RNA sequence: AGUGGAGCCUGCGGCUUAAUUUGACCCGGCCCGGACACGGACAGGAUUGACAGAUUGAUAGC
């Protein structure tokens, strides 16, 4: 796996300021506006969960609200239910969810299968 | 029993009292007299717009609305309407109305049923105690 | 003893209750209705249906 | 009664006001 | 007019929290706090580390 | 000059939906909701307010 010819190793071990020259423009706008107290909230809920976790097994799910998260790589491996609304959909981080905000991973409406139509 | 016959209905009091409680005659003979119970089911008229309005308490599911949807709705100011939707999770839906309803209104459709007797037919009866006012 | 009396006044109830609403039941919260009133339907006109 | 009638701490809850309005979002923790 | 049946649907609103309530808590006292007003009455309250404030909150170490 | 044909956009029916608000809606969760009478508790505190830390989807001294 790599990610912009970067391996998930160096990932873990590249700072802050210069994952501003990584990933897409959205992204990185966020990250320079900086995010907000209960994304951190999640960070450390999350980073409590994998931490206090057996080695051979996955971690206990994290339910969340948090949508708006955008999906950093510390947190490869960790195991997250998101609300879309009605229900959490539980959900692995992959390594390829890098680039990627956590609301797109829990869909919020049902897909259409149009029936027969009435009177119009 | 072949009519003409008198019937007479009497109720075990206590201590072997036979209350009388009615009586009448014996009309015609036949099990095809359907007997029909009804129960008519009752909700609230919480949003009320013109010629539609969303119910509520009268069913507590979202396919239990589905299930009773092909039920004429009647109105106890004398409106008749129909579902079209369920909107909640719970028994909320909407319904269609001829005129306009009233805030103080109540919406209510009545189910049917075949009711039978039971099979509690016993030719023995106790003998009474001579009769005496309470 | 009492318990007769009690199933007495609840007769009264009851006889009181369907006269002014003559054939009116709360639907249960719990049981489904389509399954409580499984066997029950609806019938457009009581006279011509 | 009735007819008769008619700082340190400041600037401690202000720099604490102000710490909390910059822990909203902080932008540097790792 | 046409009256409703007033249904009546039962739900147990009695389990509600109440604090727990400290019975001759005046045994205990016998800090002083050097405030502005509440000075030389008012006793001042222990944590397991610093002791805070019950009328004015003032922060020490 | 067009529109009606075409792609896109928007409106109204219709269709899906938990909701697709309507000529505000949906899914969860904390809070409390009268007087008066009766019966308890209260000065051997009724109850308010409260800094820090742990909670659940929320910096809930509700
Ligand atoms: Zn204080």
């Amino acid at each position: 796996f790599t990610y912009r010819g970067v391996d998930l190793d160096q990932l873990l071990d590249m700072s802050y300021e210069q994952l501003m020259q990584l990933y897409s423009a959205r992204q990185r706008r966020r990250l320079n506006r900086g995010l907000r107290r209960k994304q951190h909230s999640l960070l450390k809920r999350l980073r409590k969960a994998k931490k206090e976790a057996p080695p051979m097994e996955k971690p206990e799910v994290v339910k969340t609200h948090l949508r708006d998260m955008i999906i950093l790589p510390e947190m490869v491996g960790s195991m997250v239910g998101v609300y879309n609304g009605k229900t959490f959909n539980q959900v692995e981080i992959k390594p390829e969810m890098i680039g990627h905000y956590l609301g797109e991973f829990s869909i919020t409406y049902k897909p259409v299968k149009h029936g027969r139509p009435g009177i119009g | 029993t072949f009519p003409p016959a008198s019937v007479l209905l009497f109720k075990q009091k206590s201590n072997g009292m036979h209350s009388l409680i009615a009586t009448g005659h014996l009309m015609s003979v036949d099990p095809d007299r359907m007997v029909i119970k009804r129960v008519v089911l009752s909700g609230h008229p919480f949003k009320i717009f013109t010629k539609m309005a969303v119910v509520r308490y009268m069913f507590f599911n979202r396919e239990d609305v589905l299930w009773f949807k092909p039920v004429e709705l009647r109105t106890k100011w004398g409106r008749r309407g129909h579902i079209k939707e369920p909107l909640g999770t719970h028994g909320h839906m909407k319904c269609s109305f001829d005129g306009k309803l009233k805030s103080q209104d109540t919406v209510l459709m009545n189910l049917y049923k075949r009711v039978f007797p039971k099979w509690t037919y016993d030719p023995y009866v106790p003998e009474p105690v001579p009769w005496l006012k309470s | 003893d009492e318990e007769a009396e009690a199933k007495m006044l609840e007769k009264y109830k009851q006889e009181r209750l369907e006269e002014m609403f003559p054939d009116e039941v709360d639907t249960p919260r719990d049981v489904a209705a389509r399954i409580r009133f499984q066997k029950y339907r609806g019938l457009k006109s009581f006279r011509t249906s | 009664k009735f007819y008769e009638q008619y700082s340190n701490r400041l600037q401690e809850v202000l720099n604490d006001y102000y710490k909390e309005k910059a822990e909203n979002c902080v932008k540097l923790n790792t | 007019a046409k009256k409703r049946k007033k249904k009546s649907y039962t739900t147990p609103k009695k389990n509600k929290h109440k604090r727990k309530k400290v019975k001759l808590a005046v045994l205990k006292y016998y800090r002083e706090c050097p405030s502005d007003e509440c000075g030389a009455g008012v006793f001042m309250a222990s944590h397991f580390d610093r002791h805070y404030c019950g009328k004015c909150c003032l922060t020490y170490c």
